[PDB]
């Protein structure tokens, strides 16, 4: 048929589009994912530093 | 020895790290759903090129 | 509008989620460290100590 | 791996015995069934590997208007398969129309090439 | 009648004046979070009021 | 042009990493390999640490061990991250190899990539053995003592590997010595290989689980296949993090908490379960000689499926002969490796010996015989004579 | 097409030693990069073999090491190879900078190139250091302990690097663990630089001695700059059996062969020869903040080059104030090195300081102000006006 | 790095003082017989870096004839270089044949690259 008719997208559309609330959700979510990511990855380098401090050991004969 | 701080700590890890996999279920199926809708339609061309 | 407010200004959206990730490392600790002294009352030390002062 | 040559030998020599056509070809049409291309839009000819020179000159030679409805089968094949669906049961292939429409071209190329191969590396006697 | 010169510009600097306050300021807020639990930045950063 | 493409270091980041051509089609079994590559990188990095507080002196190794559990700050974690995360590298490998025996990635025109994948697993075993003998415990020391034994039944030569190999005349301090030296430098062999791997795969693309070609409909690496690896990553550390503080010597043996001992021998000397089923397939040759070859065929034998695989069509998801003799050769591999902890005993000897058979007869028997049935029965399903 | 042009492992190989196009005029001076390829070999290779019998504690350092000279078969051949290895990979580098000083390879299009070549210096430079400590020698414990303080001035972070670089409280048995496995690692990071080197000069190619455009006569590289590369590297070789086998401690210090004692201050604190310039450096500023930054900062002077030099003519050549300003540079830092190794005595602290100022003046002041007035000597001395 | 339309303001003034020609002059004509590129055969317009769009520019709108004599006197200057030896001296470069043949090319690409900078970044008033 007629290239023109655009088929059918109706059971994936939403009854009111609204582009301030549909992209105000999807950029909470991704926003929280970097938030926890940046905390996440924090600790795990001040793990692998905090390695290199003095042991107990070495402490108990200062 | 360590016993009651691992215990401690690794609450915290599998805290952070389920939530971090139940958001990236979700901005994952956000990312892909102009590809899973998507639509085709053939027309046959006309011979004689 | 508030996702002009919060997540457009991409100097601060690198930033926020560096910003707030500061704070959040001192609340979550101070909170899951509560719950789980809790959960094992009478077990610690501390609540040895406090009755073996004889 | 296995010339179609080699294939159709085996093949043909069933086809024409009376008893071996009695056992083998009924066990060969549950095999197609069970196997499922059809389901997604597919002929069996859609499924040959293609990268291998034989191949190559067999997809050269098919006429275009084939070659058009052969490249819309493979990306609505590609397109069902992520969305981890069938396609709807009146746009299935239907058995009289899962012909071998390649093979000709195919059969051609390869016999062209042993020819080839016994006169490069060949003996003479006076 | 004419801008500054040299693969920069004083136009693209006074849109950028006071956003660098702030991508500065995103990596003031870099070491702000990557910096904790040490013993050195403690007696600027525990001192506050809350937590 | 922009300057990702432009750029000598980060052209090479854009044409692997941001805009290369996926297929559309392919399924989470393509998330493996991005996470053999996140496993490397924990194990190396874990190495580093604990080697600044390590000693490889017979007498000082299993000590020091102790003494990372004990005195390092966080030095139980450094350790269970380790000794877990090697499990969790064989466990992603073992799935990455059978997607790939599954959809027939190994064949032409990828021959190259099988052959060089087959080389990285290799050099991980390899790895893995020395490893263990780093921390000299009771199943360190007999684990060592068994497998260099086997060296010298080759002939004329190998009563001299072995005690080159030993440097001495037993397991003792200078094999501690030199197998923690070599321990330090294979996995950087390993990340070379794994660049050279990474080549070969650029060259041709990746597969896709229908088995066509896939020139038709291609999709960009970045922000689709990026936040799909997202999902498979988390999910990785969820289960890591559980075994690493909840669990962490499940996946080990308690007699390795014993000092080694050349004078008391264990009543059972069992390897890690990764290892289990090629020492199963070497207790069931009983000569000596054809035990060990038999054993290092079990990995060569890899190599043969590119010619053995005599089908017309890449793949298993149109054949269903071929479906159910792929699972019988994966539940034949755990059931060798649950012969390899048992004792030599009736009826587990036979039962090894008939196991052993059925995983060297899908390469060379089953494999040839069932894709040229399969070749036929298409064939004469379609053709009108 | 020919194999070794199709093959993807192979067409790397051809592209980079076989049929790269080459200048048809460059002399000898270009021959030092390909040596320096044969030196990063041979202290690979060498280090692995040695450290299958090294014991990096504290009490077991120094006996190792002479555990390697006395007992082990072929062990002083290892150590000597090692140690005189190390200064012959110090002396061809510094011809190899001195080179793209004097024909401007440092100019555009090649900065990365020189960028990259500045990562690698510094990366050797710390692993010298760290190599020289795992002996525990006398001099080995004191020039730990003098470079390591600096640190401590460093303002509020300053007294907690140390103890970070310590483990402890001052240079002990964490200390010494900690360098052996950090020496190890950096030649590997090394390897992995020398590769990005490669590719930069890859997409340029050389330059030539007359400074000027070379594509207008090409030679390919196989057998005519292969055998001009085979004398160098023989008599790179026969000067350095010269060494090993006939005068092995001449290069070193009589007092490494003392045991640390951090009881018994030598009476003199000497660095190796080729990192005398830099100690001089940085006795020369008396505050201790200023001069670990002066000490640190003539190293990454060597960045400023592509934007002080205003010349339009590559190179030195046909410039006879250049030629006259670089052998000025070129004996000032044979100053430096010697000043290093005196007392801090009248007359030598004002001469260091005089010298030290000629070495920073010459990036900075002499080469803009002197390539300025030969482009206007050019000019006048031709146009007619 | 430093630009022609600079190198020339300054050389203009010299020449055109009485008393600083007397100076300098004498001094930059012993400069260029000490560095000793006409005994190889070239002229200093030829010992120019090309790597940058200015000459690129200036280089391909060079009139044929004097770029094949350009193409010649390098080729000739590397061979001498590895032999290491010195051209015969009836093969000299002399001073009147040292013209600057590429500098009107020069200067008049580098004046169309400032304008059209300036009218890039540029101000208005009403
Ligand atoms: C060991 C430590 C490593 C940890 C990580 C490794 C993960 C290995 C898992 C094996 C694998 O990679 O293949 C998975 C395959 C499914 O592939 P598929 O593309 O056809 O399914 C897409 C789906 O329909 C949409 O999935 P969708 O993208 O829409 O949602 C994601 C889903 C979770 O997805 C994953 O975690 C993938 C592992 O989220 C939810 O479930 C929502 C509710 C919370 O599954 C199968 O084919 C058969 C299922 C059983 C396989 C288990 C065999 C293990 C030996
Ligand atoms: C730690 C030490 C490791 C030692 C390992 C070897 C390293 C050598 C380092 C010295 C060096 O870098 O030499 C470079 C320098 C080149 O600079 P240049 O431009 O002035 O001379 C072009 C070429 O030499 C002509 O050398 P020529 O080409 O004339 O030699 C003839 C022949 C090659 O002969 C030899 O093999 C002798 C070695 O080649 C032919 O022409 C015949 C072919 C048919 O050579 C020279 O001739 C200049 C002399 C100054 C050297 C002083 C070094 C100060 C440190
Ligand atoms: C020398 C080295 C030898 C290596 C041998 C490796 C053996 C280790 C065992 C690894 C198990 C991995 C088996 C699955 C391999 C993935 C490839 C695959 O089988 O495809 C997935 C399969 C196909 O599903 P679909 O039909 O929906 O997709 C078709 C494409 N359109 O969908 C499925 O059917 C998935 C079902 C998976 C069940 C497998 C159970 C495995 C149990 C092993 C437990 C081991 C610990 C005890
Ligand atoms: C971090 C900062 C690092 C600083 C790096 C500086 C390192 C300096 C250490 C010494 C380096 C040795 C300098 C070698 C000079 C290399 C320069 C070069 O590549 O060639 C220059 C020159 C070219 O001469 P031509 O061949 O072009 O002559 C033809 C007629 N025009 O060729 C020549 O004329 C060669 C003349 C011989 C030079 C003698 C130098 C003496 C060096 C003393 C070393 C003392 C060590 C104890
Ligand atoms: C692919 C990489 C690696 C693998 C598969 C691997 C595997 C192993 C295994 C299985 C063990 C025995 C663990 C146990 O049961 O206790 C071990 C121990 C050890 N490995 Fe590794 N390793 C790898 C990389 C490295 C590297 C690069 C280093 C050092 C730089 C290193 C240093 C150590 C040390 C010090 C030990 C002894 C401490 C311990 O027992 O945990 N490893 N390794
Ligand atoms: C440290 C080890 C390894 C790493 C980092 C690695 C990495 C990868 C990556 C990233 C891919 C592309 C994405 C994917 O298909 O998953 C891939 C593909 C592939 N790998 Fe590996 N791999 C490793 C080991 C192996 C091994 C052990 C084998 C086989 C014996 C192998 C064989 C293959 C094959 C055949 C493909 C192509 C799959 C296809 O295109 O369908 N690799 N590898
Ligand atoms: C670019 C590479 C390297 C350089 C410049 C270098 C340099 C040095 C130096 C200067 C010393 C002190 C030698 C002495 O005066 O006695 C040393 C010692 C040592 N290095 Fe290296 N090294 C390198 C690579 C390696 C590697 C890769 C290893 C180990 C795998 C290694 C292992 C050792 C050992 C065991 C010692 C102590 C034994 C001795 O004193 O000779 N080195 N290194
Ligand atoms: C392990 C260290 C190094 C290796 C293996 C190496 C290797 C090479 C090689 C093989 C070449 C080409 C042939 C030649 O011109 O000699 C080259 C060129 C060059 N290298 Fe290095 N190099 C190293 C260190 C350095 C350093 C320390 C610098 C400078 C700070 C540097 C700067 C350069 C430059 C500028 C060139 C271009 C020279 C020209 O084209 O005329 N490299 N290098
Ligand atoms: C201008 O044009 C040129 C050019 O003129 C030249 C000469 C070269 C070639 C010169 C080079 C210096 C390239 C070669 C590079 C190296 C030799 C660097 C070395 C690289 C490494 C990765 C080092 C690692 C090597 C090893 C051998 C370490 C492994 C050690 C082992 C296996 C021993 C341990 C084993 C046991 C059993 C203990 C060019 O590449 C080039 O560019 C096109
Ligand atoms: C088909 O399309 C694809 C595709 O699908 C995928 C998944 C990828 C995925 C790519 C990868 C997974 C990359 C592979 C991973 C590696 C090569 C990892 C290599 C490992 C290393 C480089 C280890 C290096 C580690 C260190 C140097 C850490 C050292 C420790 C230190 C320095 C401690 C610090 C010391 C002190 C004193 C603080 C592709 O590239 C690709 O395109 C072809
Ligand atoms: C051993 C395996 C090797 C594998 C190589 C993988 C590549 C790893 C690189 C990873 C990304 C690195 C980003 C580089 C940043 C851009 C490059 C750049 O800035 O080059 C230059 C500036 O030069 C430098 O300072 C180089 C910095 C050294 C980088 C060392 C890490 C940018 O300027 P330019 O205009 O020349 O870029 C075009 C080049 N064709
Ligand atoms: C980025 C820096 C790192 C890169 C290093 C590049 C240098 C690597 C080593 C080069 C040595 C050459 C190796 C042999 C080359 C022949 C390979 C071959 O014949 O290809 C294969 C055989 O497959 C293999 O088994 C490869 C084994 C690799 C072993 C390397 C350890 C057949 O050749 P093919 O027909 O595929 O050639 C076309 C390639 N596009
Ligand atoms: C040092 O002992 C190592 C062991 C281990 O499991 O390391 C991870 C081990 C312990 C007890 C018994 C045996 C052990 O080692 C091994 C080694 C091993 O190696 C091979 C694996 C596949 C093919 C060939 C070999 C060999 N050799 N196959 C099985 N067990
Ligand atoms: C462990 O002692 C190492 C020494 C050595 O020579 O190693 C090869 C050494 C011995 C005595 C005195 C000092 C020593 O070390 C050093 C280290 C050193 O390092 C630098 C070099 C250039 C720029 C900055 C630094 C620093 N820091 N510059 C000079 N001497």
């Amino acid at each position: 048929k007629s290239t023109y008719r655009t088929p059918n997208f109706d059971d994936v559309l939403k009854e009111n589009n609204d582009a301030d609330k549909g992209r105000s959700y999807a950029y909470f979510m991704v926003g929280a994912m970097g938030l926890l990511s940046s905390a996440g990855a924090k600790s795990t380098v001040e793990t692998f530093i905090s390695s290199m401090t003095a042991t107990a050991d070495v402490l108990a004969m200062a | 020895p360590e016993h009651d701080e691992r215990k401690r700590l690794g609450l915290k890890t599998v805290i952070i790290l389920s939530s971090l996999y139940l958001l990236s279920i979700w901005v994952k199926k956000f990312k892909w759903a102009g590809i899973k809708t998507r639509k085709f339609v053939f027309n046959p061309p006309k011979p004689r090129k | 509008s508030l996702y002009k407010t919060f997540f457009k200004r991409n100097a601060v959206f690198v930033g926020t989620i560096f910003a707030g990730a500061f704070v959040f490392q001192t609340v979550f600790d101070t909170a899951i460290t509560s719950w789980y002294e809790n959960h094992n009352k009478g077990k610690l030390w501390k609540d040895v100590k406090a009755r073996i002062a004889a | 791996p296995q010339s179609f040559t080699s294939i159709a030998r085996i093949g043909d020599y069933i086809l024409k015995s009376p008893v071996l056509s009695k056992l083998c070809v009924p066990v060969a049409n549950q095999f197609i069934n069970l196997a499922g291309y059809k389901k997604l839009g597919l002929k069996f000819d859609d499924l040959i590997a293609e990268e291998n020179p034989i191949m190559q000159t067999a997809l050269r030679r098919l006429p275009e208007d084939e070659s058009y409805a052969r490249a819309y089968r493979i990306i609505r094949a590609h397109q069902t398969e992520l969305t981890h669906h069938l396609l709807p049961r009146n746009e299935w292939i239907k058995a009289q129309e899962d012909v071998p429409y390649l093979l000709p071209y195919i059969l051609e190329a390869e016999a062209a090439a042993k020819e080839k191969d016994e006169l490069d590396n060949i003996e003479v006697s006076k | 009648t004419g801008l500054h010169f040299g693969r920069l510009s004083l136009r693209s600097l006074t849109a950028y004046a006071p956003n660098l306050m702030l991508w500065g300021g995103a990596s003031m807020l870099g070491l702000f979070v990557f910096t904790e639990g040490w013993p050195k930045f403690q007696d600027t950063l525990y001192k506050k009021i809350p937590l | 042009m922009a300057f990702r493409k432009s750029n000598v270091y980060l052209s090479l980041v854009n044409s692997y990493i941001i805009d290369s051509p996926q297929p559309s089609s392919i399924n989470y079994w393509w998330n493996m390999g991005s996470l053999l590559g996140l496993c490397l990188v924990i194990q190396i990095v874990t190495g580093i640490f604990m080697a600044m507080h390590y000693s490889s002196n017979i007498e000082l190794a299993f000590s020091s061990v102790e003494h990372i559990m004990r005195d390092v700050h966080n030095g139980y974690i450094l350790r269970y991250l380790h000794a877990n995360g090697a499990s969790f590298f064989f466990m992603v490998m073992f799935m990455h190899m059978a997607k790939g025996l599954y959809y027939g990635s190994y064949r032409s025109p990828r021959v190259t990539l099988w052959n060089v994948g087959v080389i990285i697993f290799i050099l991980t075993i390899a790895t893995a053995f020395l490893g263990y003998c780093c921390v000299y415990g009771q199943m360190s020391h007999w684990g060592a003592t068994v497998i260099t034994n086997l060296f010298s039944a080759i002939p004329f030569v190998g009563n001299d590997i072995v005690s080159w190999l030993w440097g001495g005349f037993s397991v003792s301090n200078p094999t501690i010595q030199r197998f923690f030296a070599l321990h330090y430098l294979v996995p950087f062999i390993i990340a070379a290989m794994v660049i050279m791997h990474l080549m070969a795969l650029h060259i041709h693309g990746s597969s896709n689980p229908l088995g066509i070609t896939g020139n038709l409909d291609r999709i960009p690496m970045h922000s689709y296949f990026i936040f799909k690896d997202l999902v498979t990553v988390f999910l990785f550390m969820l289960i890591l993090a559980l075994f690493v503080f909840y669990s962490p010597n499940t996946l080990g043996h308690p007699d390795n908490y014993i000092p080694g001992n050349p004078l008391v021998t264990p009543a059972s000397i069992v390897p890690e379960w990764y290892l289990l089923p090629f020492y199963a397939i070497l207790r069931s040759i009983p000569d000596k000689l054809l035990g060990v070859i038999t054993m290092f065929a079990a990995i060569l034998v890899l190599l043969v499926l590119p010619f053995t695989d005599r089908s017309v069509v890449r793949g298993n998801t149109f054949k269903v002969l071929s479906k159910f003799f792929f699972f019988i050769f994966v539940f034949n591999f755990v059931l060798l490796g649950q012969i390899g902890a048992c004792h030599v005993e009736v009826p587990y000897v036979l039962m090894g010996q008939i196991a052993t058979f059925i995983y060297f007869a899908y390469f060379l028997i089953i494999v040839p015989v069932i894709s040229t049935i399969e070749n036929v029965l298409f064939y004469i399903g379609r053709v009108n004579k």
